[PDB]
RNA sequence: ACCGAUAGUGAACCAGUACCGUGAGGGAAAGGUGAAAAGCACCCCGGAAGGGGAGUGAAAUAGAACCUGAAACCGUGUGCUUACAAGUAGUCAGAGCCCGUUAAUGGGUGAUGGCGUGCCUUUUGUAGAAUGAACCGGCGAGUUACGAUUUGAUGCAAGGUU
RNA sequence: UAACUUGGGAGUCAGAACAUGGGUGAUAAGGUCCGUGUUCGAAAGGGAAACAGCCCAGACCACCAGCUAAGGUCCCAAAAU
RNA sequence: GACAAUGGUAGGAGAGCGUUCUAAGGGCGUUGAAGCAUGAUCGUAAGGACAUGUGGAGCGCUUAGAAGUGAGAAUGCCGGUG
């Protein structure tokens, strides 16, 4: 059985997110949680909701034991941007686009 | 009254697209560049089946001057030897026999030495 | 004749010469006037004479 | 397509020579070995693969040089660096490292490919006249009028 | 082993074996002989002038089909000249039974 | 001063081959806090 | 034998509106759930957002950015290949390894070898170090009314037409 | 195997190199201006190492067939050490 | 069919492929239309059919006619993304 969870318009870039997945994936389920908070970013905080959630429903929705359960299928994935402008030296403006992420995780037993 | 193009448009871009497989990079998804490649491939090909018949014409007499190297024999007093008697038989054949056997190129050698 | 069976005469009708639509109808960039002068002008030539 | 047979890797046999180079000329002798271990002289050969034999040269330093040009025969070089044409030789190699005089004659006949440097490090080439290429059974090869 | 000469060019064969060849005017499930020999060497070798004689071989048809199509395509540059055409070009097919009659 | 050409999408990830993280030490979970 | 949401009106919706200018005056963007609101009662993770089950429905990968949903661009997985190599990037030839088709002389990857200086416009002549093009997508240039002169086809003919 | 006439419809008026006969220049210039012919222009494919005009030669499409021009036959690289 | 000829810029002449509407005739569709994605398909070219998936209400075929009738480039205009 294979449960999943996604984070939904997260207000974070993708590509700061993907360092972090790289070392979540192919790996036990409480050998994640360990990693994530010894890991000094704020990517780590919302990755941790976000296994914990398809952990929750592989014990009320579809009867799996913690014991052993591991990690599949992580990856984020592009959103929508909010497009804003800082002004300049001359009467010029320039560009800034704030970017957003979906999240997705999948634990799976053997 | 009024013609607003469709279909026709990304129809024709994806006959080419579809051509452009194999290659690198933007050169299988941009047209303006996919054109441009699929045309020099058509120049090229058009000029490499005038030129393989000029390829393997080298080989079937790269592979004579080894042959009869070994009986005492150049390519030239060899080709010049059946002249006389009147074998007309390809490249291409002296190839695949002189690959296989030395009984037949022992006397098809010989008649060719024989009439100088 | 019972309006789809309808075919008028031999050489009566013709179509037309459209004009900057390509290169294989033999009139595309240029069509007709050639290079740049006055004759290749929008509102060119003379009055005759 | 058609009747063409092509050699592969299976369909090869490779051999060990020898040859001898006392009362030779250097490059009359290398237009004649630089063939052999490229194919010719087979009827196998094809233009995309090494079929090709193995060569061993003996006795390199009883080698001529006709009319007067261990003196005017130089052989430059450069490293590089501004001011750094080394003319290092002019006929001296016969004398030292003639061990390698005779292996860049052989080495600018056969081509530069990714295939023409790798059938020319099946030479060897030796001013003694002795090799340790004998668990081969290196045949000996008499040479061309 | 034996030589033939076929349209335009040469062949050789042996028996089993298919041989194609440029078109030929026959229907199909029927024969045809190749009056055309050159060269037999075998073990009984024969080889001289052309239309060695005494070898006319037999075999049997096949297939009547047309081959796959390819493209044509030329170009000058910086000159508004071009074309395209396509081909698909016949063939024959036959198999080898016995080589004289 | 300028770029002259546009980047590819190889030469972006050839050289992000290093661009990653690293990972925390590893006591009994335990934190090393010396 | 008129347009059908970049069209038709400057405006199918909040339009002479927001916004720009001391002023006179200039000017936009933006349509679609389903037959029916029956618009997801209830349980679980979380501070909330959002997601997993259940349940309405003919279908929720039709859940209020909701009819369909291409391309550029960004990613996860893996069948063949790549760390001695000089490349307008592909073409013809050609072994191996992995599959099995609108059933045919099959398809995908390609260790090696030969040839090979992009496209358009301007010019006696351009790979050009002469111009223009970041990439994808939509729109975007010999027409119509009156007169003339020639060619073609037709109807009546020393007559022919309003 | 071509021309002559009449009628409908166009484009062009910056030309280059090579060889040859002559002015101008300094028997200087891939000079500049006239005359007679071949090729580029609007023409690909072979040879002159690479090369718009130079020597041979004029591409309907297809084939793994064959005979000779210009130039060429020790090896790179096909053909007489 | 025994000879034959066919490289092409400016430019002239000839035969046709496709898009939207209209008229007449005959037909296909909730046992799944147009459109969209895949494919190893046929024709001398532009271009045409067949199956398989998503889609969920309107499209072809034969013959003639009428045109806002085909785009890769304009330091081209509008939107999206590198
Ligand atoms: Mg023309
Ligand atoms: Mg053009
Ligand atoms: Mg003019
Ligand atoms: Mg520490
Ligand atoms: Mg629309
Ligand atoms: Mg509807
Ligand atoms: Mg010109
Ligand atoms: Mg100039
Ligand atoms: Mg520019
Ligand atoms: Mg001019
Ligand atoms: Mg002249
Ligand atoms: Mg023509
Ligand atoms: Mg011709
Ligand atoms: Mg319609
Ligand atoms: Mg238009």
């Amino acid at each position: 059985m294979e449960a999943k969870a996604v984070a939904r318009t997260i207000r974070i870039a993708p590509r700061k997110v993907r360092l972090v997945l790289d070392l979540i994936r192919g790996k036990n389920a409480a050998e994640a949680i360990a990693i994530l908070k010894l890991t000094n970013k704020a990517s780590s905080p919302v990755i941790e909701k976000v296994l914990m959630s398809a952990l929750a429903n592989a014990e009320h929705n579809y009867d799996m034991n913690t014991d052993e359960l591991v990690v599949k299928e992580a990856y984020a994935n592009e959103g929508p941007t909010l497009k804003r402008f800082r002004p300049r030296a001359q009467g010029r403006a320039s560009a800034i686009n704030k970017r957003t992420s979906h999240i997705t995780i999948v634990v799976s037993d053997g | 009254p009024r013609v607003k193009g469709g279909t026709v448009t990304r129809a024709r871009r994806k006959k080419t697209i579809k051509l452009a497989k194999g290659y690198f990079g933007s050169k299988h998804t941009l047209y303006k560049v996919a054109k441009q490649q699929v045309m020099k491939s058509g120049q090229y090909a058009f000029r490499d089946r005038r030129q393989r018949k000029r390829d393997f014409r080298k080989l079937w007499i790269t592979r004579i001057n080894a042959a009869a190297r070994q009986h005492e024999m150049s390519y030239s007093r060899l080709m010049n030897g059946l002249k006389k008697a009147g074998i007309d038989i390809n490249r291409k054949m002296l190839s695949e026999i002189a690959i296989s056997d030395e009984k037949a190129f022992a006397q098809l050698v010989t008649k060719a030495k024989d009439a100088l | 004749m019972k309006l789809h069976e309808l075919k008028p005469a031999e050489g009566s009708r013709k179509e037309r010469n459209r004009v900057g639509r390509g290169v294989a109808t033999g009139n595309g960039k240029t069509s007709g006037r050639g290079h740049k002068g006055q004759k290749a002008r929008s509102g060119g030539g003379v009055r005759p004479g | 397509m058609r009747q063409t047979f092509m050699a592969n890797e299976s369909n090869i046999e490779r051999k060990w020579y020898v040859i001898d180079a006392e009362g030779q000329t250097l490059g009359r002798l290398s237009s004649e070995v630089a063939s052999i271990l490229r194919g010719k002289n087979k009827v196998t050969y094809t233009p995309h693969v090494d079929t090709g034999d193995y060569v061993i040269v003996i006795n390199a330093s009883k080698i001529e040089f006709t009319g007067n040009k261990e003196t005017d025969k130089v052989y430059y070089r450069h490293s590089n660096h501004p001011g750094g044409i080394k003319s290092i030789t002019a006929g001296e190699l016969r004398r030292t490292n003639p061990e390698r005089l005779i292996e860049n004659s052989i080495k600018g006949m056969l081509p530069s490919t990714r295939l023409g440097e790798k059938q020319g490090k099946k030479l060897f080439v030796y001013g003694g006249a002795e090799h340790p290429h004998a668990a081969q059974q290196p045949e000996n090869y008499e040479l061309r009028g | 082993f034996a030589i033939i000469e076929t349209g335009g060019k040469q062949i050789k064969v042996e028996e089993g074996q298919e041989i194609f060849v440029e078109k030929l005017d026959v229907n199909e499930g029927d024969t045809f002989t190749f009056d055309k020999v050159l060269f037999v060497g075998g073990d009984s070798v024969k080889v001289g002038a052309p239309t060695v004689e005494g070898a006319t071989v037999t075999a049997t048809v096949n297939k009547q089909g047309r081959g796959k199509k390819i493209t044509v395509f030329t170009y000058k540059r910086r000159k508004n000249s071009k074309r395209k055409k396509g081909h698909r070009q016949p063939y024959t097919k036959l198999t080898i039974d016995k080589i004289n009659a | 001063a300028v770029p002259k050409r546009r980047t590819s999408k190889t030469r972006k990830n050839k050289r992000r081959t290093h661009f990653k993280i690293s990972v925390p030490g590893m006591t009994e979970e335990y934190k090393l806090s010396h």
